[PDB]
């Protein structure tokens, strides 16, 4: 549950992210609200045509949030702590939307980090996300 | 499912793309190598130990085939699903017991897959058709659930 | 739903002893309780703060009475579930976009409650006849989200 | 995640439980089978009949865990190691079955404590066992 080959992987990949992160980030948004159009539904007060550049600037902010993850990896639920309060409390968004956006970001890691994106590091990351995400909805349960 | 013709287009276009012999088995091991509970299933195809282990098993890559090859047929009945899978549908309900759940995580790891090919040409646009697509076809095999 | 016939009486039956003005506000307020994020849907209903407050609010009773309204509704109709929740999915599904799962949950937290008023009366056979009428609502709320 | 709260009314329903413990871990266990008949694909060393011994000697063993559980509410990661290992590892149950044997015990709970099982009751309850579950299943990780 977050061994260190999986925090080593999780770091590589991440590492080979470097700048284009927030534009990495944007893309998954983007993606997000493409094929599961629903998740539009939280953000009403934006502009989620393909050129957003307030969609440009969530994808930055929230790739940003997982930087910042993957650097505080073994202490996330505290890293994280605010944001958990701003979706379970505030927001409220379903838990489930949370899934989505993982695999969005995953589908987005892979086209842009084709070499890096293995088994072993896709299974790393996705249990990274799966752990961001899991902290996130603490406020539930 | 529903698909515009600009999408129903643009799957089978990247579709062609498709070297089937080998997708295949990259999803399937995947499938295994990430969602491990899943090799209860598979138990006779020999070593799982590892992600390479089970990346390379040959009865992973044969079967990898027959999978996508049922993709393929679906994509050549993107209406009547339901019709197109209704016999998996009861292998996989009635005498695998297979959890529904474990089709949208296999059609969403050949997305990965997909996405893993092609790169940029894979933009979201084509993510959300073929989205669509491996839905219908998730449905489509839990039918005899329902 | 299916239902054997000795499901179908007992489901009945026990739905026979079900003061209605009751159960569905217990049911439509443990879920807002239970499963937090259900509250986004019910902002105008006012303070949810507590369960008490849940449990308090006469809106949150009004309603749960609508709910398990359409229940029996539903209940009467098994043979022929999707007609009766007709409008219900588009509302659901179409103008407030509502994740089944969740009708998933309101079904399992109504089973939870009958559980509580009768007892050893809801026995395992019984649940397991419920439980079929529940999924079948809510594939029934469903299957508009396609 | 277990607010102080939460680990209260945990106590005080499971102390409610008492012995019954075995009764109603092998009622949980029968509700399963029933409500949900592709558990019992994981069981098939076992008579699931209605008398049926064998499931009552393996409700106990159910029961004694969730006490065991409840005791070390603070630490069941560790409490649970074994447990993990072999539903994770030897069982590869999948995860989806957790939250249907929860859903029954919590029906099997209310079953028997009609003045205790509270909307703030029947919550708690709720998330302790998906702590549970989710370390029974930490492994997948
Ligand atoms: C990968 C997991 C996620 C991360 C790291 C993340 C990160 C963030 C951050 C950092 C903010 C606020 C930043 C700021 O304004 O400074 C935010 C806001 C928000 N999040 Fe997330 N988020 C995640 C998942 C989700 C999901 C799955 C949804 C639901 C579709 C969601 C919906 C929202 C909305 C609507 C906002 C605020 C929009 C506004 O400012 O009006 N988030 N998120
Ligand atoms: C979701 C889309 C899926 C498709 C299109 C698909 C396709 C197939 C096909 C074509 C076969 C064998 C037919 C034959 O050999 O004649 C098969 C069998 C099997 N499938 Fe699936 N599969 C899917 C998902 C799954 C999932 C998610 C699991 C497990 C979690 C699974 C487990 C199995 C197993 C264990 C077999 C054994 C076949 C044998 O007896 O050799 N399948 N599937
Ligand atoms: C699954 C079993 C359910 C049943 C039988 C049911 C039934 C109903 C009924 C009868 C109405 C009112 C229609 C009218 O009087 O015009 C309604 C409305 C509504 N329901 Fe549900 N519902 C269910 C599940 C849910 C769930 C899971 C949610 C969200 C968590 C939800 C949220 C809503 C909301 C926001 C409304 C507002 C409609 C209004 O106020 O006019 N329902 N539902
Ligand atoms: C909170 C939920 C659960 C708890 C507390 C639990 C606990 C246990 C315990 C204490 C044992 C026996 C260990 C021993 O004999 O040393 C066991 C075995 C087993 N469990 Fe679970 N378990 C849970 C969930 C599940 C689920 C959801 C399934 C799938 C339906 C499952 C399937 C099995 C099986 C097949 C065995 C093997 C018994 C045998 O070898 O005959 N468990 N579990």
């Amino acid at each position: 549950v977050l061994s260190p080959a999986d925090k080593t992987n999780v770091k590589a990949a991440w590492g080979k992210v470097g700048a284009h992160a927030g534009e990495y980030g944007a893309e998954a948004l983007e993606r997000m609200f493409l094929s599961f159009p629903t998740t539009k539904t939280y953000f009403p007060h934006f502009d989620l045509s393909h050129g957003s550049a307030q969609v440009k600037g969530h994808g930055k902010k929230v790739a940003d949030a997982l930087t910042n993850a993957v650097a505080h990896v073994d202490d996330m639920p505290n890293a994280l702590s605010a944001l958990s309060d701003l979706h379970a409390h505030k927001l409220r968004v379903d838990p489930v939307n949370f899934k989505l956006l993982s695999h969005c970001l995953l589908v987005t890691l892979a086209a842009h980090l084709p070499a890096e994106f293995t088994p072993a590091v896709h299974a790393s990351l996705d249990k990274f996300l799966a752990s961001v995400s899991t902290v996130l909805t603490s406020k539930y349960r | 499912v529903h698909l515009t013709p600009e999408e129903k287009s643009a799957v089978t276009a990247l579709w062609g793309k498709v070297n089937v012999d080998e997708v295949g088995g990259e999803a399937l091991g995947r499938l295994l190598v990430v969602y491990p509970w899943t090799q209860r299933f598979f138990e006779s195809f020999g070593d799982l130990s590892t992600p390479d282990a089970v990346m390379g098993n040959p009865k992973v890559k044969a079967h990898g085939k027959k999978v996508l090859g049922a993709f393929s047929d679906g994509l050549a009945h993107l209406d009547n699903l339901k019709g197109t899978f209704a016999t998996l549908s009861e292998l996989h309900c009635d005498k695998l017991h297979v959890d529904p759940e474990n089709f949208r995580l296999l059609g969403n790891v050949l997305v990965c897959v997909l996405a893993h090919h092609f790169g940029k040409e894979f933009t979201p646009p084509v993510q959300a058709a073929y989205q669509k697509v491996v839905a219908g076809v998730a449905n489509a095999l839990a039918h005899k659930y329902h």
